[PDB]
């Protein structure tokens, strides 16, 4: 532990505590209420991410075998870490940037990148956003949109892309996104996408324009959606035919894969993305409230409801792609029966599934030759419950399938999607206090502009940005851009947070300062984990980025209407420009840290 | 004959751009 030369006279000092805060009564904003405090803290750490990376993670990691690192890594990251940041706000007084220069004026560099990571992972999750308004304005008919191909010129067959793939693929690929072949070639800014930009962007500067006090009452009427829609949707998920045999898949674990690198990573970067660590937005929120707050009950019970969340909408999603996986193999299989009673003849109430594999070898027994030119699909489970499920591949392709099979179909699509928007709009909350609050204590704008000029211009910004991901090529950019500024930018930061308070601040002071505020020290638990289980871990999981980061190989998805063996998946490789984007991505953030301390400790020579 | 999807936008484009002139207004009308 550093002495750190002026520690004092530069925080409050512990008596100051009773008396600043009976002064910032027209400074600083408030809260209402506490509940007001605990339905923003746990909207801004739920939704769009327990629908489209946990189930894509979850499949390619032993099926179900992501369940336990997941977990285990929750619980001994997850909680300490969430819990340093509520209390370390509570007590500083101060927002993202305010908090890391009080602890020596070297380690600027953790507020300018958690607010360069707030954001960078916000211009691709606000294009997420505007991807589920467009499907919302889709629906309100009751021949739905994805449920049937179009025809020709010549009005006699389907469409040629829309025979081959899927009709709920010719919604996604050609009639929303227009998607292109390459990364490398982008066409034009496909305009009907623009709107629904423009429409996101609004309605989320409608809500968050004074900061607190206008993102209350939406943080109200926005963490009671999502969550009563999610029950309404379970007890038709699980009265559904093929349901109950993806919950098994999910709870199947295949033990070997426990034993690679990356799926410790993938499960690492989860449990700082689901929960909203090395953020910022936590830390602005946690100081607000009173001093004699009880910051160790907020933080086990918001922990809580957010793993217990995660597991709740996995069976939720599970239990419609078990649906999907009968649906196409009771479609298989009956391919099966009716290409062999055509073939041979038979009435159709002596061929079914019990005995399919009886009857078969009567065939051969009886013509060999007329048995030679018939085919026999090959078909079965664990075939059609392991498929691509990939990113912005569930919500899109497989449950606008399964909505369009259930009665008053036009009622289950306008629920869930309105669900899901309200998932993703309240995590944007939260994410906007991340970027609005450390670029106001950096001096830039004249402080005598009100707060509502300046949001709009942040947001005014963001959108102009945002054109690069309604290109022909816009979903090839949101994956990368994605996966990149998703994974790496959590952990440093996450690292640098846990490391800076207990080495360089002291925990042994700031034990003093929990024994002020709630009542008492914290327990042995927590005195385990902050200072040697959780840093290592992190440690650990940092290096387990490089290890997989070598020995891949970059591959992406493409669609190639013209490729030859067309509804699979083709993968090629980025071209040799991607990795400028990349290292940006995941570059700035990172050197952002030691860049800063270099300039400081430079400053001083 | 018209696109069910842009008299859906229309209406919530238009209830989102009246609610921002209502809360600039009053932020005004307020300080
Ligand atoms: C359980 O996970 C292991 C680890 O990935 C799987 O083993 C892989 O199987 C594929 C296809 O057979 C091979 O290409 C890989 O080389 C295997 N991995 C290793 C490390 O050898 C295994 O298939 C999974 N279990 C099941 C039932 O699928
Ligand atoms: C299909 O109909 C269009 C008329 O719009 C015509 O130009 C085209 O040649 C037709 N295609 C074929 C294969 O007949
Ligand atoms: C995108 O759609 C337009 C018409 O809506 C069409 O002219 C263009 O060729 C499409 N782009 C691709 C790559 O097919
Ligand atoms: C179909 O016909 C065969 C031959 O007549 C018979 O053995 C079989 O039981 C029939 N299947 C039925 C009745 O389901
Ligand atoms: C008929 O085909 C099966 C394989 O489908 C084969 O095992 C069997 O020997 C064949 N019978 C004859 C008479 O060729
Ligand atoms: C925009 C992000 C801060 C949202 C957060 N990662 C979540 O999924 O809850």
């Amino acid at each position: 532990v550093l002495p750190n030369p002026g520690l004092d006279a530069r925080i409050p000092s512990l008596a100051e505590l009773e008396t600043i805060e009976q002064e910032e009564a027209s400074s600083r904003p408030k809260w209402d209420n506490k509940a007001q405090y605990m339905l923003t803290c746990l909207g801004f750490c739920v939704g769009l991410g327990n629908v489209w990376r946990f189930p894509y993670l979850c499949q390619s990691h032993g099926g179900g075998a992501f369940m336990i690192p997941f977990l285990i890594l929750l619980v001994l990251e997850g909680i300490p870490l969430l819990y340093l940041e509520f209390a370390i706000g509570q007590r500083l007084r101060r927002g993202s940037l305010g908090v890391w220069s009080s602890i020596h004026p070297a380690l600027k560099g953790l507020g300018l990148a958690s607010m360069l990571t707030s954001f960078m992972v916000g211009l691709y999750y606000n294009t997420i956003i505007s991807w589920i308004m467009w499907y919302l304005f889709n629906s309100f008919q009751e021949p739905l949109p994805w449920s049937d191909c179009p025809l020709n010129e010549n009005q006699t067959g389907y469409v040629d892309e829309c025979a081959r793939s899927s009709p709920v693929d010719y919604f996604w690929y050609r009639e929303t996104l227009n998607i292109s072949t390459s990364i490398s070639d982008s066409g034009s800014i496909q305009w009907w996408m623009l709107l629904c930009l423009a429409c996101a962007w609004s309605v989320l500067y409608m809500c968050t324009i004074r900061g607190i006090e206008t993102t209350g009452k939406a943080v109200y009427i926005t963490s009671t959606l999502p969550y009563v829609v999610l029950t309404i949707f379970l007890i038709r998920g699980l009265t559904l035919k093929g349901a109950t045999n993806g919950i098994v898949f999910l709870f199947t674990p295949n033990v070997t894969e426990l034993a690679q690198p990356d799926t410790w990573l993938d499960a690492g970067a989860q449990v700082f993305f689901s929960f909203s660590l090395a953020f910022g937005g936590l830390i602005s929120f946690s100081s607000y409230n009173s001093v004699h707050n009880n910051c160790e009950k907020d933080s086990v019970i918001v922990s809580i409801i957010n793993g217990f969340t995660s597991v709740y909408v996995a069976i939720v999603v599970y239990s419609v792609i078990g649906f999907r996986a009968t649906q196409r193999y009771d479609d298989c299989f009956s391919t099966n029966i009716l290409t062999l009673i055509n073939g041979f003849d038979l009435p159709e109430g002596n061929v079914t599934q019990e005995n399919f594999v009886d009857m078969q070898q009567r065939c051969n027994a009886s013509d060999p030759a007329a048995y030679a030119q018939l085919v026999f699909q090959t078909c079965d489970i664990n075939a059609f419950l392991s498929e691509a499920v990939e990113g912005t591949g569930l919500a899109f392709i497989v449950f606008t399938e399964a909505i369009t099979k259930m009665p008053l179909s036009p009622l289950w699509s306008v629920l869930f999607f309105i669900m899901l928007f309200c998932l993703g709009l309240s995590s944007m909350f939260g994410n906007m206090e991340g970027v609005v609050v450390p670029l106001q204590d950096l001096r830039v704008i004249p402080p005598k502009w009100p707060k509502e000029v300046l949001t709009g211009l942040i947001c005014l910004g963001t959108f102009l940005i945002g054109f690069i991901f309604t290109l022909n090529s816009g979903q090839y950019w949101l994956s990368l851009l994605d996966s990149y500024a998703g994974s790496i930018p959590l952990l440093i930061i996450a690292f640098c947070e846990m490391f800076s308070v207990v080495y360089v601040y002291g925990v042994d002071r700031f034990n003093k300062d929990i024994e002020f505020m709630i009542g008492h020290k914290p327990n042995i638990f927590w005195q385990v984990t902050w200072r040697v289980v959780s840093p290592l871990l992190m440690l650990i999981i940092f290096l387990f980025f490089f290890v997989v980061e070598v020995s891949q190989e970059l591959t992406y998805s493409i669609w190639d209407p013209g490729y030859e063996e067309f509804p699979k998946s083709q993968k090629i490789s980025y071209p040799n420009w991607v990795y400028v984007v990349v290292v940006i991505v995941a570059g700035v953030p990172s050197l952002t840290i030691p860049g800063y301390a270099i300039y400081k400790l430079i400053r001083n020579h | 004959p018209v696109s069910i999807w842009l008299i859906v936008f229309g209406v919530v484009m238009g209830v989102i751009v009246v609610g921002i002139v209502i809360l600039i207004f009053t932020g005004i009308r307020d300080r």
